[PDB]
Order: structure tokens, then C-alpha cells, then sequence
């Protein structure tokens, strides 16, 4: 009877993931966020920043070295500020991911390798065991309860 | 089910200005091992 | 500018370097020649008249 | 000219990179071509009607691998992200005794073996380098 | 010579909903399957536009203001609209732009004219030889000081034709920025009674001119003794441009496929 | 989740390509690009860790 | 503690408070205000989560 | 911030635009960097909470 | 006029907003009133005090 219930539950797990496409969203958006972060980094290349042009050559090919330092200084300041913002965002996000990874390592060490008595640590109900599965940039636990 | 958002923005993939992505030290296969 | 080991000494500012990997000296292939392209322009001004 | 990195000016459009005959189907009034990044990658030749793909010519960072200076004074080099058929563009470690190809790029100065041990210096793609007999 | 035509039917002006019409390529950069936003002068979606028509009893050709580009569409058979006038005063106190689609040529010039009250071109109706010969060219009274002319290759076009539904849907938009005249256009085969259709159609860039003058008003020109006339049916619609911000989507081959007002 | 994608940025080729006078203008700003590469290097190490 | 008060700062009305030329001169600075609004809205969603 | 005033409307009330831009650049720089400081501090506190 | 979003111009000091009756008990040497953010919020009308 337990064997039948277990096999039925596994088949329902396969069907539940193959049906609902909104399941892996916790993994996906992080990737998306990094993508769009890189995307908007590129979009700061083509700003004027109060200089005459965003093409560096066209400033060089039209304005003289007695005065061109003023425009290219503005370009330096703007692009440097964009790098500041991007890497500060990356640092905060990386610290957050490290916190979640420590949570994952704790779950792997306790729920899989042994049997924890902490209620609702390893899913809903009385915990029996766990199995891990690999995932792109992540892990998926199947708790058996 | 997992797909990247933008094609070409996650073998010749070098960005035009100084953006590189480092491959992970552990590949896909030995994690599965 | 002598050798990669000396490049590590130069950018880590030390006479000793311990074991590992380091990142120095980003490069570029540095293109060879110039080229310009323009349309096949044929409508001259009649100075002979 | 083609198949070399050159700096170019097509009708006021200056840049640098290697040029390629392309397969993109322009509309007849269209001259440039851009990306999702709004970066130019497709230029129509003013003299003859053709589409030219622009690739920025390659680059990368240098990784340098060493044991401690208490140990040795021999080092190795990784040119990242490059199929190193055009490596040499110091010079003495440009043709030295082997080249090795990895998913990270080109490794020069180390000799590839068959056995597998635990990792010493993490290079990448499951590949690690060490100092042994 | 130029005379005043009076005998017509009097009607109030009509407006028609420009549903989603009047989109043009903002540049010459090719994209492929790209959602890109721009901000430029555009005809807003779902505005009302002025609707004029020459029927049977109608010769409706007034002077219209030109500010920040205009969008001009025509549902026609046998090409009755021929010309466009541009200028601040049209009367040799300011320079004057002349665009003519002759049966022979297309004539493009700027000189200092004095145009009449009702300048037009007049073609006869089946004068025993089954040809409509164009006989009257009553545009200006003089050409005082000239600055730039151009005439293209001569040709021939049909000056005759009768259909129950107009086949020609000619769409144009004209802009003036920093001394430059921009004519952007499209031609379409169509089957409609008295309306403008619903659908998508981009405008390819066609003509830029480096003229360098101030333009305020304009008027188009019609094909047709001094009273007594025979003109085929034609209709046109006039809308105005406003600085707006759009989203455009490009297909894989790089044509503008659909647009979004913000 | 476990890790993000490691990435790296070359500072000078990001800021201005091919203009050595832009490099001369940049080199008076101290050692910012060293800090930037150091921070991204630390993140890229912590991913594999 | 559980949460904090969700705040929101409009970029343009903060900086160029009801000025037209100031918005136009702001427009050359890229896309900062979008980034700031996105970060704040992410924080405000996170609090309720 | 080194300009004539911190009042936006008074500068437009007194100056021509080719110098209003000169002052308003410095003003927009100062205000923008202050807002940058505020949003970074808020992000850190939100992570702590 | 009162109780409308209008443009106002008091002694060159201009702005946009709604004017209403105050109860602030001024002293005769004073003219304006200021805020924390150095914005005008209380104005003595020059014609009628
Ligand atoms: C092509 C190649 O490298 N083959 C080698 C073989 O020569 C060697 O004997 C073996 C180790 O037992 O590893 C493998
Ligand atoms: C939008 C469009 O017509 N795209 C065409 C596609 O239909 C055709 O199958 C292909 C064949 O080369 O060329 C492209
Ligand atoms: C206090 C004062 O002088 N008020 C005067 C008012 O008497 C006069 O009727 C008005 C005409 O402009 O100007 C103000
Ligand atoms: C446009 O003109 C038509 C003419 O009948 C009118 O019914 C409609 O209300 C007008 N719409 C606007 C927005 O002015």
C-alpha cells in the first residue's frame, strides 16, 4: 500500500511540473534580473551626460585638445557613475544569494543526510526523508512526508 | 523548462565592450554525478 | 614588461607571490590597416562652360 | 578588404573590427543595422550593394598560474575565451612546447596528462593545474 | 490666365476617424524582431481628420496650414490630384515651392511666384479622339526670382479612368526640419466606397530636399470653358502631426509590423 | 537557488575604447579599476565556493 | 521586527520639481530614475512578502 | 552646491538658459548623488530586516 | 483669487499652487515664510498686508 502511494505521488510530481509552467519562477527571475542589469549597463553607453556627443570619435574629430578635455571629463564621470551603481547592486544581490545558499546547504545536510525533528523545516507534515535533484543554478528537494 | 530571457545574453560569444562571463568551475555533468 | 611572473610582481607590488591564479594585462589584437568607403559619385560641375 | 580586424569609415560611420559577408535581407532604403543593444553590426557598402557583418576583433584577459615563489619561478598562462589559433598578438611563451585547448581558453606552459586527482588550482570547466614531477 | 469657378454644391466639412494610420520609418537602421521605442512627430491614433472630396458638384480646394508636418491620404481613381504648393504667403513676398505631377514630367522647383485665387489644371472630356488631353495649366501669374529647380525623366500616365470603387490609396507625410523637406510615402491597391480602411501600413522614406526656407501654408492641386467642367470622383483626408512617443515592433525581415501609442 | 552567473568587466575598454588620450585622462583618477576588478573577482570566487 | 514602512520617491518631482527645462536636461543622464523606482518597488513588494 | 542658490525657480527667474544649464548641471549632480546615497542605505537596511 | 491651482507671482517670487488664508501671526518686519526644504509657504501680499 505504501509502495502504491509512493509511486502514485512520484507520477503526480512529474505531472505537476510538466503541467504548470509557473513553478521555477524563483530560479528564473534572478537570471532575468542579472540579464536586464547587464542590459541596462549597455544602455548607459549612449548618453550625452551634458557633453556634446556620445560618440567619442566625433568629439575628437571636431573639438580641439585645448577644450575637448571638458567634454570627455563629463563622459568619464557619467560612465564611472554607472559602473558604481552596477557593482553595488551586484554586491547586494550576491550577498543575498550567499544567504540563500547557506540555507540550501543546511537543508541538504539535515533533511537529506538525516531525519530532522524540526517541524515544517523539511516541508509540510511529519518528515520522513528527502531526495535532491540538480537544477540550472540551483537545487530541487523532494521531501517525503 | 528553464530558458534564458534574451538570446545571446546569458563557442564564440565575446561581447563588444569588455563584458565576459566566466564558465563555472564545476560543469553540468559532475554535479549530476 | 619582461615576463608574466614579473608582471605579477609588478601588479601585486611584492617580491613574493604565493601559489594560485591571477588576472593581469587585458589585451587586444590591435587592427592592421585603415579603409574608407563612399558611393560611386558621378555628377560633376560643368566648369568647361 | 575582408577577414582582418581593420578600422573603417563607411559614409561617416567609423569603427573597428573584422568584416564578413552577411546573410541579412535589407530593405532597399536601409543602410545601418543594429542590435537589441542599439550597437551597429550591419553596414551596406556604398560602392556595391552588399551586407557586411561587423564583428569586434577578439580580446581577453590574461590569467597567470604559478606556484609560490618559495617553490619555483616557472609560470603558465591562460588566454581566456580564445580558440588560440592566433595566440601571440612578453612573447617567449607564445609557442612553447605545447598548446592546450579548454572551455576556458588556451593554456600554455602546462603539459596535459591523463590521470585525475583532487583539484589544486581551480582553472575551470573541471580543469585544475598543479606542480608535480 | 486663371478664372474663378463658382458652380458647386455647398456642404459642411466632414471628419473621419484615422484609426491607426500614418507610420513611417524614423531612420534607415535595419532591425530584426525587435521591440524598440522612439519619440518623434506622429499622427496620433484614433483622431478625426478632415475629409474632402471632388464628386460629379464638388471642387473643394482651400489653403491649409502646415505646422510640424502633415499626413495626407487619398482614395482615388485616375489620378485627379496632381500638385502641391508650399509657401508662407504664396504671393512673391516670400519664396514658393512648386510640386507638379505632370502627365509628361514631375516638376520640382522653388521660385518667387504669385499664384491665383483658384490655381488648377484642366483636362478635357473625350474630345472625339478617346483621349483626355490636358489643356489648362493655371497656377501662377509669374516667376520672379528662382533659386532651385529639378525635373525628372519624362513619362506618360493615364489621364482617364472610371471605377465604382477607388483603387489608388496614396499615403504621404511631409516634414520640415532644419531646412530639409521630408516626403515619406506609400501606394496601395484598395477596394472601398467612401472611407479610409483599417489596417497597418508603414511609410517608406522617399525624398529629402535641402531647401532652407520657412513654410507655413500649403494647398494641393486638382485635375478638372471658364465655367463648365467634368471631373471624376476622388477623395482625400488631411491629418496633423503631434510630437508623441511610440513603441514599434520589427519582424525578422525588418519591416515595421505593429505600433503602440504610449 | 545556488549561484548566479559569474561575470567580469574590463574597466578601461568599458570606459573608452581605442582612445589613448582618454586613458591619459583616466589615469589621474587613481586606482578605481583595481577596486572594480577586485570586487568582481571576489564575487566570482564566492560563486564556486 | 517584521517589516518597515514602504516608501516611494518620484525621481522627477524630487529633482526637477515642476520645471520643464530641468526635465529636458535630466533626459541626457540615461535611465537612473527607472532604476531607482524599480529598486524601491522591489523593496516595497518584499516587505509584504 | 556652489551655485547661486538652491531655489530652482529663482535661477530660471533671473538667468538666461545658456547659464541656467551651467547652474542646473551642478544642482542636478548634487541632488542625484544624494538620492543615490539614500537608496543604497535603504537597500542595506532592507536586507538586514 | 483663492482656492485654485494657479500660477502666482509675488514680488518676482513665482510659483504654482493653491493660495489660501493663513492664521500665521507675523511681525511687521517679516515678509516671507520658509519650510524645511527652503520652499516658500507663506507670503505677505505687497498690496494688502
Ligand atoms: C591519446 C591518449 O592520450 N591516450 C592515453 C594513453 O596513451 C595512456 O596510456 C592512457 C593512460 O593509461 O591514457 C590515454
Ligand atoms: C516575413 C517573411 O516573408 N519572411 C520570409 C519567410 O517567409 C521565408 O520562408 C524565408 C525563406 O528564405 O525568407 C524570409
Ligand atoms: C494699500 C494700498 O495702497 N492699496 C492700493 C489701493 O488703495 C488702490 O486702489 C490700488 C489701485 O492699483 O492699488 C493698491
Ligand atoms: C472628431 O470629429 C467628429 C466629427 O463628427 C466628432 O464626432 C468627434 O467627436 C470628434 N472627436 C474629437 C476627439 O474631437
Amino acid at each position: 500500500l505504501i509502495a502504491n502511494q509512493f509511486n502514485s505521488a512520484i507520477g503526480k510530481i512529474q505531472d505537476s511540473l510538466s503541467s504548470t509552467p509557473s513553478a521555477l519562477g524563483k530560479l528564473q527571475d534572478v537570471v532575468n534580473q542579472n540579464a536586464q542589469a547587464l542590459n541596462t549597463l549597455v544602455k548607459q553607453l549612449s548618453s550625452n551626460f551634458g557633453a556634446i556627443s556620445s560618440v567619442l570619435n566625433d568629439i575628437l574629430s571636431r573639438l580641439d585638445p585645448p577644450e575637448a578635455e571638458v567634454q570627455i571629463d563629463r563622459l568619464i564621470t557619467g560612465r564611472l557613475q554607472s559602473l558604481q551603481t552596477y557593482v553595488t547592486q551586484q554586491l547586494i544581490r550576491a550577498a543575498e544569494i550567499r544567504a540563500s545558499a547557506n540555507l540550501a546547504a543546511t537543508k541538504m545536510s539535515e533533511c537529506v543526510l538525516g531525519q530532522s525533528k524540526r517541524v515544517d523545516f523539511c516541508g509540510k507534515g511529519y518528515h520522513l526523508m528527502s531526495f535532491p535533484q540538480s537544477a540550472p543554478h540551483g537545487v530541487v528537494f523532494l521531501h517525503v512526508t | 523548462k528553464v530558458t534564458l530571457a534574451d538570446a545571446g545574453f546569458i563557442i564564440c560569444a565575446q561581447k563588444f565592450n569588455g563584458l565576459t562571463v566566466l564558465p563555472p568551475l564545476l560543469t553540468d555533468e559532475m554535479i549530476a554525478q | 614588461a619582461l615576463d608574466p611572473l614579473s608582471e605579477t610582481k609588478c601588479t601585486l607590488k611584492s617580491f613574493t607571490v604565493e601559489k594560485g591564479i591571477y588576472q593581469t594585462s587585458n589585451f587586444r589584437v590591435q587592427p592592421t590597416e585603415s579603409i574608407v568607403r563612399f558611393p560611386n559619385i558621378t555628377n560633376l560641375c560643368p566648369f568647361g562652360e | 578588404v575582408k577577414n582582418k580586424c581593420v578600422n573603417f569609415n563607411f559614409n561617416g560611420l567609423t569603427g573597428t573590427g573584422v568584416l564578413t559577408e552577411s546573410n541579412k535581407k535589407f530593405l532597399p532604403f536601409q543602410q545601418f543595422g543594429r542590435d537589441i543593444a542599439d550597437t551597429t553590426d550591419a553596414v551596406r557598402d556604398p560602392q556595391t550593394l552588399e551586407i557586411l557583418d561587423i564583428t569586434p576583433c577578439s580580446f581577453g584577459g590574461v590569467s597567470v598560474i604559478t606556484p609560490g615563489t618559495n617553490t619555483s619561478n616557472q609560470v603558465a598562462v591562460l588566454y581566456q575565451d580564445v580558440n588560440c589559433t592566433e595566440v601571440p598578438v612578453w612573447r617567449v611563451y607564445s609557442t612553447g612546447s605545447n598548446v592546450f585547448q579548454t572551455r576556458a581558453g588556451c593554456l600554455i606552459g602546462a603539459e596535459h596528462v591523463n590521470n585525475s586527482y583532487e583539484c589544486d588550482i581551480p582553472i575551470g570547466a573541471g580543469i585544475c593545474a598543479s606542480y608535480q614531477t | 490666365q486663371c478664372v474663378n469657378l463658382t458652380t458647386r454644391t455647398q456642404l459642411p466639412p466632414a471628419y473621419t476617424n484615422s484609426f491607426t494610420r500614418g507610420v513611417y520609418y524614423p531612420d534607415k537602421v535595419f532591425r530584426s524582431s525587435v521591440l524598440h521605442s522612439t519619440q518623434d512627430l506622429f499622427l496620433p491614433f484614433f483622431s478625426n481628420v478632415t475629409w474632402f472630396h471632388a464628386i460629379h458638384k464638388r471642387f473643394d480646394n482651400p489653403v491649409l496650414p502646415f505646422n510640424d508636418g502633415v499626413y495626407f491620404a487619398s482614395t482615388e481613381k485616375s489620378n485627379i490630384i496632381r500638385g502641391w504648393i508650399f509657401g508662407t504667403t504664396l504671393d512673391s513676398k516670400t519664396q514658393s515651392l512648386l510640386i507638379v505631377n505632370n502627365a509628361t514630367n514631375v516638376v520640382i522647383k522653388v521660385c518667387e511666384f504669385q499664384f491665383c485665387n483658384d490655381p488648377f489644371l484642366g483636362v478635357y472630356y473625350h474630345k472625339n479622339n478617346k483621349s483626355w488631353m490636358e489643356s489648362e495649366f493655371r497656377v501662377y501669374s509669374s516667376a520672379n526670382n528662382c533659386t532651385f529647380e529639378y525635373v525628372s525623366q519624362p513619362f506618360l500616365m493615364d489621364l482617364e479612368g472610371k471605377q465604382g470603387n477607388f483603387k489608388n490609396l496614396r499615403e504621404f507625410v511631409f516634414k520640415n526640419i532644419d531646412g530639409y523637406f521630408k516626403i515619406y510615402s506609400k501606394h496601395t491597391p484598395i477596394n472601398l466606397v467612401r472611407d479610409l480602411p483599417q489596417g497597418f501600413s508603414a511609410l517608406e522614406p522617399l525624398v529629402d530636399l535641402p531647401i532652407g526656407i520657412n513654410i507655413t501654408r500649403f494647398q494641393t492641386l486638382l485635375a478638372l470653358s471658364s465655367s463648365g467642367w467634368t471631373a471624376g470622383a476622388a477623395a482625400y483626408y488631411v491629418g496633423y502631426l503631434q510630437p508623441r512617443t511610440f513603441l514599434l515592433k520589427y519582424n525578422e525581415n525588418g519591416t515595421i509590423t505593429d505600433a503602440v501609442d504610449c | 537557488p545556488v549561484s548566479m552567473t559569474k561575470t567580469s568587466v574590463d574597466c578601461t575598454m568599458y570606459i573608452c575604447g581605442d582612445s589613448t588620450e582618454c586613458s591619459n585622462l583616466l589615469l589621474q583618477y587613481g586606482s578605481f579599476c583595481t577596486q572594480l576588478n577586485r570586487a568582481l573577482t571576489g564575487i566570482a570566487v564566492e560563486q564556486d565556493k
